[PDB]
């Protein structure tokens, strides 16, 4: 038998015995996060013990098998993808002392909390505490302690553990053959052999800073927008030349500006679109909820919810003594069991959050066929750009028209059309410089061009001149400001939320020209259609099994990441924000900062 | 005297696939309408003959093979098929003439945490003839070095378990099969009745 004969034989004994592990761990883990309990958590840990212990055994007989000697692709993925070392090829020494790093900085984020002066018994937690100031407040002052107080007590804690955490990931990621961690993350997108729709990890940096250059014309005339509306109601805080204030736009870091719509709104006089009351009065509930998902996915062509799915999900909050965790998560267990796990309430949010999550196990569902190994999006940014659009076509007045939720009578003018784009431009639009920079930022430091006395230096330069953000308190380099994000303590890649928001508006523009809308792309509704549903469908089933570029050819017809939906999605705003600025400076000066005097 | 039919189908327990079971069934009478007006009723699929028109002909010998597969191998029970169960547990022949019943067994042969007593034969050399049945449980060398009858590198356990959870997909839930064969031999009727 030839090596590519006994690794399809190994292949086969990993599928049938990962399904088996799999299941008991998830299903484990199932159990804990709807029932909170002590014995749910041993149970949860001996079973995701097994389940680790299993891969890492499987992941050394893998590398038995020379991938050269393979020729069929679709076998050299699946051991390739189990033959990733990761932290297995440093010593036992440098990976015990790597995860214990990975253990503090995620427990110093977790628990760090800030406790108001004059009082060292009021201290505030970022969940919910200063979470709610970043978010709510209007008050200059609190909102400034909320972010410095968070960046000087927590984010000090982690710049000596981040400087060791990334010489240990590099050790790691030199040692499997990559330049360094970051080219280890760009990996995601990477694809070999195939030709006409090969990609290198290289290609990623170039693709994300060419459709980036296109976006700017759109984020500079949304940020001058945005400071000027805040201009006037900070007058003596914000210069009409300069950058925004960092502990001013909307949460702990401005990676959204969603919480700025009630200062930014273009036309404060006409109401959102909220059918949270026309559910109450028709005495809507969460089965309704999720029924109603259900018929919209069905409607395009795609298949209804398992008999399991609607036994064993979680769809309403426990209630009372039983606890759970309420973050709305879409399972697939393997073998046929599909489950979204939703503490749902009766309001519009949860109802688009629900078509959000059932686009996830419609994916899930789609490449349930493919391998075990290749049950995943196609890459990083596939699986959640699926769930995006879903919410997108729900949320239409369109659409909540044609189900009963929105009235007839109910007619839209362009005003509120400019408010609709104008808050889905401070997510959306909004989080694309924060996002690009900080993980510019992550990359630079990781190939070494960033020295350790310049790491704060350069966050805040690239924060002024990329994403228009300046500090209000000087950082030197005790700090470790990106450290105080999430996704840094905790050992996750970042550029996801941009390629899978280009994605999004490839995969609707697309989808709403099968389905044949006309008008604005905003105002799209891909339900009734089965064409649409279809060409959906052919790149949902692939899974893993093919480049990422082919499964995105399979909806667009393109094969590459393309920011022109993006700007087709938002272009009525566009040229209404060009309007706006005709009396405002647009751009911004890297020199101005509110301690400069 | 009334064939007895009720031992293969309402047995406590069912034999693993790879370890099918067969019941010989002589000198009675069958009412194969008594057995098809039943509550518990799935796949019922007959090949050269008509399930409408059963119990009207004579059978020398009339054989009733059970075992228990998932719910996605139903399928592998007809002649001319293929995969793990065809191939390597239960294989019908292509001029198969009898019945194949299957039913969904779920409340009998899950379990909360995992049932592990249905197994099925992963790996062979060769596929199975017609109605062969291999209970070896020899350590299968997919490589070249010899296994010296323990599993190790390119040397796997023959046997693969279902552990038939009770919230599995359809396609993986445990499925009873009882495989109904007629024979026609150079020997005055044994097997019929209305
Ligand atoms: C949750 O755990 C408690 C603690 O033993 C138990 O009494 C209860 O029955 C469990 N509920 C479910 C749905 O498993
Ligand atoms: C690759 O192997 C799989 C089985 O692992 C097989 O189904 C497929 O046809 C093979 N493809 C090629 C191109 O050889
Ligand atoms: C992973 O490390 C093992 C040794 O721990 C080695 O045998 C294997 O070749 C390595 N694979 C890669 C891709 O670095
Ligand atoms: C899905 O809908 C079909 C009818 O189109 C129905 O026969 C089937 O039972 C449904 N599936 C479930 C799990 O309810
Ligand atoms: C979709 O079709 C259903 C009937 O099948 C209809 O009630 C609904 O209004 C339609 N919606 C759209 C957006 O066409
Ligand atoms: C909306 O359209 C009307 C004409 O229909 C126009 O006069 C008005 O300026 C428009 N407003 C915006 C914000 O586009
Ligand atoms: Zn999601």
């Amino acid at each position: 038998s030839t090596i590519e004969e006994q690794a399809k034989t190994f292949l086969d004994k990993f599928n049938h015995e990962a399904e088996d592990l799999f299941y008991q761990s998830s299903l484990a883990s199932w159990n804990y996060n709807t029932n909170i309990t002590e014995e749910n958590v041993q149970n949860m840990n001996n079973a995701g013990d097994k389940w680790s212990a299993f891969l890492k055994e499987q992941s050394t007989l893998a590398q038995m098998y020379p991938l050269q000697e393979i020729q069929n692709l679709t076998v050299k993925l699946q051991l390739q993808a189990l033959q990733q070392n990761g932290s297995s090829v440093l010593s036992e020494d440098k990976s015990k002392r790597l995860n214990t790093i990975l253990n503090t900085m995620s427990t110093i984020y977790s628990t760090g909390k800030v406790c108001n002066p004059d009082n060292p018994q009021e201290c505030l937690l970022l969940e919910p505490g200063l979470n709610e100031i970043m978010a709510n407040s209007l008050d200059y002052n609190e909102r400034l302690w909320a972010w410095e107080s968070w960046r000087s007590e927590v984010g000090k804690q982690l710049r000596p553990l981040y400087e060791e955490y990334v010489v240990l990931k590099n050790e790691m990621a030199r040692a499997n053959h990559y330049e360094d961690y970051g080219d280890y993350w760009r990996g995601d997108y990477e694809v070999n052999g195939v030709d006409g729709y090969d990609y290198s990890r290289g290609q990623l940096i170039e693709d994300v800073e060419h459709t980036f250059e296109e976006i700017k014309p759109l984020y500079e005339h949304l940020h001058a927008y945005v400071r000027a509306k805040l201009m006037n109601a900070y007058p003596s805080y914000i210069s009409p030349i300069g950058c925004l204030p960092a502990h001013l736009l909307g949460d702990m870091w401005g990676r959204f500006w969603t919480n700025l719509y009630s200062l930014t709104v273009p036309f404060g006089q006409k109401p959102n679109i909220d059918v949270t009351d026309a559910m109450v009065d028709q005495a809507w509930d969460a089965q309704r909820i999720f029924k109603e998902a259900e018929k919209f996915f069905v409607s395009v062509g795609l298949p209804n919810m398992t008999q399991g799915f609607w036994e064993n999900s979680m769809l309403t909050d426990p209630g009372n003594v039983q606890k759970a965790v309420c973050h709305p998560t879409a399972w697939d267990l393997g073998k046929g069991d599909f489950r979204i796990l939703m503490c749902t309430k009766v309001t519009m949010d949860d109802f688009l959050t629900a078509h959000h999550e059932m686009g996830h196990i419609q994916y899930d569902m789609a490449y349930a066929a493919q391998p075990f190994l290749l049950r995943n999006g196609a890459n990083e940014g596939f699986h959640e750009a699926v769930g995006e659009i879903m919410s997108l076509s729900a949320a239409t007045p369109k659409h909540l028209k044609s189900i009963g939720l929105l009235s007839p009578d109910f007619q839209e003018d362009n005003e509120t059309e400019i408010n609709f784009l104008l808050k889905q431009a401070l997510t959306i639009v909004g989080t694309l410089p924060f996002t690009y920079m900080l993980e510019k930022w992550r990359w630079m430091v990781f190939k070494g061009e960033i020295p350790k006395d310049q790491w704060m230096k350069k966050w805040w330069e690239m924060k002024r001149e990329i994403v228009g953000v300046v500090e209000p308190v000087p950082h030197d380099e005790t700090y470790c400001d990106p450290a105080s994000l999430f996704h840094v303590s905790n050992d996750y890649s970042f550029i996801r939320y941009y390629t899978r928001t280009l994605y999004q508006f490839q995969f609707q523009e697309a989808l709403c020209q099968a389905a044949k809308h006309e008008g604005p792309l905003h105002k799209c509704d891909i339900s009734n259609s089965t064409e649409a549903g279809q060409k959906l469908f052919n790149m949902l089933r692939l899974g893993k099994s093919e480049p990422w570029t082919l499964a995105l050819e399979n909806v667009v017809g393109a094969k590459n990441m393309n920011v022109r939906p993006l700007l087709n999605y938002f272009e009525p705003l566009f040229t209404w924000l060009k309007d706006q600025n005709k009396n405002s400076f647009v751009g911004w000066s890297t020199d101005w900062s509110p301690y400069a005097d | 005297n009334l064939c007895p039919f009720d031992e293969v189908f309402n047995a406590t327990r069912f034999a693993s696939v790879y370890a099918w079971n067969r019941k010989r069934i002589s000198n009675c009478v069958a009412d194969y309408s008594v057995l098809y007006n039943f509550a518990p009723f799935f796949a019922f699929k007959c090949y050269g003959v008509s399930p409408t028109k059963l119990n009207d002909l004579c059978f020398t010998n009339v054989y009733a093979d059970s075992f228990v597969i998932r719910g996605n191998e139903v399928s592998q029970i007809a002649p001319g098929q293929t995969g793990n169960i065809a191939d390597y547990n239960y294989k019908l022949p292509d001029d198969f003439t009898g019945c194949v019943i299957a039913w969904n067994s779920n409340k009998l042969d899950s379990k909360v945490g995992g049932n592990y007593n249905y197994l099925y034969r992963l790996f062979r050399k060769s596929n199975l003839k017609p109605f062969e049945r291999d209970i070896s449980t020899e350590i299968y060398q997919a490589g070249n070095k010899p296994c010296n009858g323990v599993a190790g590198f390119n040397c796997y356990f023959p046997l693969r378990s279902y552990g038939f959870r009770p919230t599995y997909g359809v396609g993986h839930q445990p499925y009873r099969v009882v495989v109904l064969s007629f024979e026609l031999l150079h020997a005055p009727a044994t097997v019929c009745g209305p």
